[PDB]
RNA sequence: AAACUUUCAACAACGGAUCUCUUGGUUCUCGCAUCGAUGAAGAACGCAGCGAAAUGCGAUACGUAAUGUGAAUUGCAGAAUUCCGUGAAUCAUCGAAUCUUUGAACGCACAUUGCGCCCCUUGGUAUUCCAGGGGGCAUGCCUGUUUGAGCGUCAUU
RNA sequence: CGUGGAGGUCAGUGACGAAGCCUAGACCGUAAGGUCGGGUCGAACGGCCUCUAGUGCAGAUCUUGGUGGUAGUAGCAAGCGAAACCACAGCCAAGGGAACGGGCUUGGCAGA
RNA sequence: CACGGACCAAGGAGUCUAACGUCUAUGCGAGUGUUUGGGUGUAAAACCCAUACGCGUAAUGAAAGUGAACGUAGGUUGGGGCCUCGCAAGAGGUGCACAAUCGACCGAUCCUGAGGAUGGAUUUGAGUAAGAGCAUAGCUGUUGGGACCCGAAAGAUGGUGAAAACCAUCUAGUAGCUGGUUCCUGCCGAAGUUUCCCUCAGGAUAGCAGAAGCUCGUAUCAGUUUUAUGA
RNA sequence: GUUUGACCUCAAAUCAGGUAGGAGUACCCGCUGAACUUAAGCAUAUCAAUAAGCGGAGGAAAAGAAACCAACCGGGAUUGCCUUAGUAACGGCGAGUGAAGCGGCAAAAGCUCAAAUUUGAAAUCUGGUACCUUCGGUGCCCGAGUUGUAAUUUGGAGAGGGCAACUUUGGGGCCGUUCCUUGUCUAUGUUCCUUGGAACAGGACGUCAUAGAGGGUGAGAAUCCCGUGUGGCGAGGAGUGCGGUUCUUUGUAAAGUGCCUUCGAAGAGUCGAGUUGUUUGGGAAUGCAGCUCUAAGUGGGUGGUUCCAUCUAAAGCUAAAUAUUGGCGAGAGACCGAUAGCGAACAAGUACAGUGAUGGAAAGAUGAAAAGAACUUUGAAAAGAGAGUGAAAAAGUACGUGAAAUUGUUGAAAGGGAAGGGCAUUUGAUCAGACAUGGUGUUUUGUGCCCUCUGCUCCUUGUGGGUAGGGGAAUCUCGCAU
């Protein structure tokens, strides 16, 4: 070749590469507690049996609970603003807990919202305060 | 290379030219000029029939004929003095076939694993190698094929606990998972009967990886052979008390010359 | 044998390598084992080798003879070993090149940088 | 003329990437959980294969929403039909037996 | 008989076969995506104490700075270096520099090392002018910006 | 039978001289060739059971390289110095069936 | 006659592949074929395998169909072998493959016409007799690939030069041909041509020389003589 | 208002910010397009939806989420492989050309516009400028933009509300893991003897091995050096993949799900039609282009025997599986070994030749180290002679081995107008030609593995083996020595 002549003729070098190990040993990432327990002797199939964890769920092409229990483990373990709280404080205190004069009410109740919407942020209202 | 031979712009003199009428380069003073190109014959002329890269390189085969191949491979390691032709310095061994305990696998150290084969009597055979380390006779010298040496022990494990990187070192010692089983490392050079040490977990998984009268295979659809005699020895047939009695008597073996 | 599928066995690759190496390679390339009484002393096999540290010859036609190191000629893969020399009909001098596995030093020329990578190696000078 | 004598290297190399998209999914199966189809054809209609994609009707059935089961990774049809019934309840068992298997972790 | 011619043998010549080698080639496989108006690929002129190609480099010119290594370079000559350290080296790395004349080549030009213009300007009182230093002025097109032009359209108690 | 390389084997041979090269040297094989002595050499090589192929030369007005006769000739408009060409040699008579006599047959003859 | 040979060294020519066969070997066998792939691996090796597919396993036809036992899957005759007798020589029985003969089943015929029933007329068949294939390898043939090696008059594409050209590729262009084709020994061993395709060209065949399988090893014949019986 | 002011359009500038060209080109995407050659001459078939030329891209490209295939107990983006298959089909049925759906697998990922109003507030963006934690954020100003920029929707529908005493919830640093680049540490003889110049060889004696790949070192080195093998300690970067660690989360904010209620628009000089060419093996001109005319909305496109099935064109985006004689960087070989292998292992696309486009070689090896021959001497120079270095110059910068042709010298032989060859022999020259030495039968003695006394030890069947201490030849040839 032409080009590839004078780079073995030149003082300047070669951008010299060594990564062929790393395509081959690669490390796990996403989840720490397969992180630890992940034998990179193992293949990737070999290692999904050793878990107990399904490497494929189809029916594969040609031929052939310590970890999972610890996933089951870290499976066992919002209020509303300033101005939505005075507001609500403000027809709690007016009407009581008449619903239907209260959305048929215009100065406290401006945007027109049915009953069910002012009496499911009352309740939460009610839960926060009294 | 396609381009080896071609890359010259060659040109045929034409008729009546007294001179031979092979291809000859164009062009002027350089002594390249007026010479043949284009030609098996010629000098830096293109080879008959270049050899491409589409060979047959690959060889198919019957996949039943290569799984006979292999248990006749394994049928002549415990044979003895078919190892003894072989090679392999089989002189002061206790038994064939070859068994170790279990706890060979587990051991991590070369030192203490050629420990175990030098107590078991492989001794001759891994002196045998290494003895024998020549240098190649060809142009194998320069192509990395720079040294060659005998074959030593195959070492069967059923599964690995370090025996694989323990006698990797040694030379010689191949190891083999009885799974596998390689032809190629069972008759080395198409010659039947390397000497074999397997082990006690091994020797008993090889009932179940080819199958018996009992057992049933673990290969799918898979049979060992059956033989088309009964003995493998002649000479019992026909040394018979059997035979012997529906026989006409004998000659001398050389004819007394009449005449 | 080879394991890792990033280092060559080829022959052609590593003669390359070797006889187009750089100064800074050819430093620790040309590396001298030490004496049985500084191995001792210092707890270390073999160093790369200097001018102002004293050497005994080992192998070769010069067997015996020892010295102080003149220079490393790195580029000839050689040192110059001080009274090791060969004269010449004309009554002048020149030294043998000598090669630093074939050599033993028996006095190190200790500095800064020497002695941190005696440290370095697992050493205790 | 080719030849393919990287039969060897692009099997390893497929093997590899495997490898890697089991690194980067760590927990999950490499593949999507596909439906079982009937084949076309008077030739091949009694062969069962893998379809491509379940349906919005047989996701409604199996007890979970469209949108929903691309993210837990059921790989979801939506041109297929629905116009065998033995088809329509192997697919919803299949889905049933397969969220009872899964273990989809919290986001916290 | 000698000489001469021829044959054989021995010793010289001539030639570079054979053998052996090999920092080269060829083929297969694997991985990655990385040129250019911030001026590339290419051409030319040069540059080292002493150089042909090659390699490196651009008046900072087989280099400068930076970082690491730790004491050479060596074909020859000659300098060095405080060598318990800001440090030898045609060392490695390479991110900051300079980067001649050209070349898509870009002030105007044809094949003129000519023909200029503007800005910044240190010097020769420099108010005249003279010289030096430094950066720009190609084409097309987009987003703007701006001074306009247009009986192109409308408004106008 | 032989050559380049591959697997196997001979715990083969080998600086106390491998391979190669010669040799008015010896032995074996009908032969292809194989083995040995002597001389020269300086670093690898061979037999055996198998594998594989860019494997064996007298010719192609063969290709490349080298070296002759021609010739110290033609020549330069005592020295310098080719080329064309080249199976091999060049006495006559007679016979050699076949528009073939230059090698044969029978004669004449023939001195460097 | 003519073409080749001054001499010497080295180089130098039936190769590789695909398609389709031949025979032999090996594996298994009504099946057979792992290697597109997946799993695994001491890593292009080796070792495992899912679902499919390839080819074969049950035929007779033209649009529409039907379907193989009167059966020791036949009656006879032979027929390698085997058994009884005989010292043998022979005789008798059972008879494989195979061959000859008589037929049948199935489909298709010539009719009879209850849309084609029914009975007769006969033959027909890579038909059934009651499966032999598939795959690998070796030997080799045929055809295409540059195709044993070298050698011809060319056109086209794109370019360079110039008071009709050259360069580079297509192009290793195409040959109804010329020259050359590389080790030894043993054994067998021709032909010089029949007849039409018309021949001219290339062949289609028979003849001469083999290869293998099958019956026999004989009374199978002979470039011959003799007797017998004709023009 | 005979002023002036809105716009629209055309300008401008050495203004501000940008960007396009060229090289490379193996692969890919377009455009253009021969001839030698095959069937018999050549218009198709055929070379060939080739080569050259032209334009354009990237790490891949292209393709792609159906206006699809089907006729089934339906499949379901695209790409590739296996197979379908040398089948259907076409071809003066001939040179032959040559698919596709299904099936197995590789890899899998989907979505964004245009479409009916944010109209209770252009909710959007560019740019300038000022700061900030700078691949950007914020304030302010300017412009674009209603000839429509944001949010909401893309048929899988969707939206408007209502009911669930429904369900879910951002973002920024910090230290780690991970990825990239780079540095550094990690076993064991230079132990004896022989030979050689030299030990890396032979022999004896040992160690290490997750290291006996490879390379160097004065010849074949696991153990001399570098590495290799298994591990460890770092430095500088990348980064949203997640682990932890926090700092802040707000607004009547952003969705999701089921039920009930009211609506509910989907691309035209395009589809199609005739014709002239191109494309194919395409039979239902397939595909495309040119030219003429040019639609519909319980629509329209495509297929199946009178209906039925199937999608929704005329807008767009998108990884992976796939290609790769270039580039960048590796790892290899039953490859070639200097007339081979690339043209080039070396001052090689160099020397050189051609006006020019272009054409284009030859040429590797001294030794371990130059120790490259000092110094005397022969000659103006060219080369020699003594002498020396080295293991060897019987290795000399004409340099490893040094073949044949061919040339000289010397020696031997032969030669009256041919030699070389075969059978046989003489003469001349010359080379082979035992470190061969006993064999047998008796006789002195002297020893031992012999007789005899006492034992010890390995194992398998009697028909064992190894190995000590004493004695004794007057019996014994049992062996070996004289």
């Amino acid at each position: 070749s032409v080009r590839k002549r004078k780079m073995n003729r030149s003082s300047v070098g070669k951008a010299t590469r060594r990564n062929k190990d790393k395509q081959r040993k690669i490390n796990i990432q996403s989840n720490p507690i397969i992180a630890a327990n992940w034998d990179y002797s193992l293949t990737m199939a070999q290692n999904y049996k050793k878990l107990g964890l399904r490497a494929k769920l189809q029916t594969p092409a040609g031929g052939k609970e310590t970890e999972v229990v610890k996933k089951l483990e870290e499976l066992a373990s919002r209020s509303q603003s300033e101005r939505e709280e005075e507001w609500l404080e403000k027809l709690y205190k007016k009407h009581g807990d008449d619903y239907k004069k209260m959305f048929f009410d215009k100065k406290l109740n401006i945007y027109q919202q049915s009953e069910g919407d002012l009496k499911r942020r009352l309740l939460r209202w009610k839960k926060r305060n009294g | 290379s396609e381009k080896a031979g071609h890359q010259t712009s060659a040109e045929s003199w034409g008729t009546g030219r007294a001179v031979a009428r092979i291809p000859r380069v164009g062009g002027g003073g350089t002594g390249r000029s007026g010479q043949g190109a284009f030609g098996n014959m010629c000098r830096g002329g293109r080879m008959f029939a270049p050899t491409k890269t589409w060979r047959k390189w690959n060889v198919k085969v019957n996949h039943n004929e290569k799984r006979y191949a292999t248990a006749s491979a394994i049928a002549a390691t415990a044979v003895a003095s078919l190892v003894l032709a072989r090679g392999h310095r089989v002189e002061k061994i206790p038994e064939i076939p070859l068994v170790v305990s279990t706890d060979l696998e587990s051991i991590q150290k070369t030192k203490e694993a050629v420990a175990a084969l030098k107590a078991v009597g492989a001794h001759s055979d891994l002196l045998k190698v290494l003895k024998s380390k020549k240098l190649r006779a060809g142009k194998g010298k320069y192509r990395n094929r720079r040294w060659t040496q005998r074959r030593g022990p195959l070492v069967v494990y059923a599964e690995d606990n370090g025996i694989v990187k323990a006698l990797r070192n040694v030379p010689g010692v191949e190891t083999a998972n009885v799974a596998s089983l390689n032809l190629l490392q069972l008759a080395p050079g198409a010659h039947l009967g390397r000497f074999v040490i397997w082990t006690e977990a091994a020797f008993t998984k090889l009932d179940q990886v080819w199958g018996s009268e009992t057992v049933a295979s673990s290969k799918v659809g898979y049979t060992l052979p059956s033989h088309i005699i009964s003995t493998s020895d002649v000479t019992r047939i026909i040394n018979s008390s059997e035979i012997q009695s529906a026989i006409r008597p004998a000659g001398q073996a050389t004819q007394k010359r009449t005449h | 044998a080879k394991q890792s599928l990033d280092v060559s066995s080829d022959r052609r690759k590593a003669r390359k390598a070797y006889f187009t190496a750089p100064s800074s390679q050819r430093r620790v390339l040309l590396s001298a084992p030490l004496s049985k009484e500084l191995r001792a002393q210092y707890g270390i096999k073999a160093l790369p080798i200097r001018r102002d540290d004293e050497v005994l010859v080992v192998r070769g036609s010069k067997k015996g003879q020892e010295g102080k190191i003149s220079s490393v000629y790195r580029l000839k893969f050689a040192v110059q070993v001080d009274k090791v020399t060969k004269e010449k009909v004309n009554g002048a001098s020149v030294p043998i090149n000598l090669h630093p596995s074939k050599l033993v030093i028996t006095k190190l020329h200790l500095d800064k940088d020497r002695k941190a990578l005696i440290q370095r190696k697992g050493g205790k000078l | 003329v080719k030849v393919h004598f990287d039969q060897a290297g692009k099997k390893v190399s497929r093997r590899n990437a495997r490898a890697t998209r089991a690194a980067k999914i760590a927990p999950r199966p490499l593949d999507l959980l596909r439906p079982v189809v009937r084949a076309p054809t008077v030739k091949y209609n009694r062969k069962v294969r893998a379809g491509r994609g379940f349906t919005l009707a047989e996701v409604k059935a199996a007890g979970l929403t469209a949108a929903y089961a691309r993210t837990i990774g059921i790989a979801v049809d939506h041109r297929r039909q629905n116009r065998n019934q033995e088809i329509f309840d192997a697919n919803v068992q299949r889905l049933k037996e397969y969220q009872s298997k899964i273990i989809v972790f919290p986001r916290n």
